[PDB]
């Protein structure tokens, strides 16, 4: 996985522009999953 | 006891020494919890319960 490493910060406008990058690059079912783990631990540190 | 006309007597439904009682004093927090009040959701004690806080009796007609 060559993930970016985001070091500044991430708002509304990021995490949506992050998920379309990510649908693109690695298709719905890998996404998905992605959601479900950001799901908990943006749960988790809230 | 001594009583004017017009006192109370005795206390109803929802009613207590004389006022409106609908509910209940609770003690209450105001942060997210892992998701189960997301939106509009609620996440209560086992106190609330076990000790019939919010228990209510229903009844219901059948003619």
């Amino acid at each position: 996985a060559n993930l970016v490493f985001h070091n500044k910060v991430i708002d509304g406008t990021a995490i949506k522009r992050l998920i379309s990058r990510l649908i693109d690059h690695f298709g719905m079912a890998y996404t998905s999953h992605i959601l479900d783990q950001v799901k908990t631990l943006g749960f988790q540190q809230a | 006891k001594c009583i004017k006309k017009g006192q109370i007597l005795a206390d109803g439904a929802a009613t207590v020494g004389g006022e409106l009682a609908l509910g209940k004093n609770v003690l209450v927090a105001y942060m997210p919890w892992e998701g189960y009040n997301f939106e509009d959701a609620v996440l209560i004690s086992e106190c609330l319960v076990y000790g019939d806080i919010y228990t209510s009796f229903h009844i219901r007609k059948y003619e």
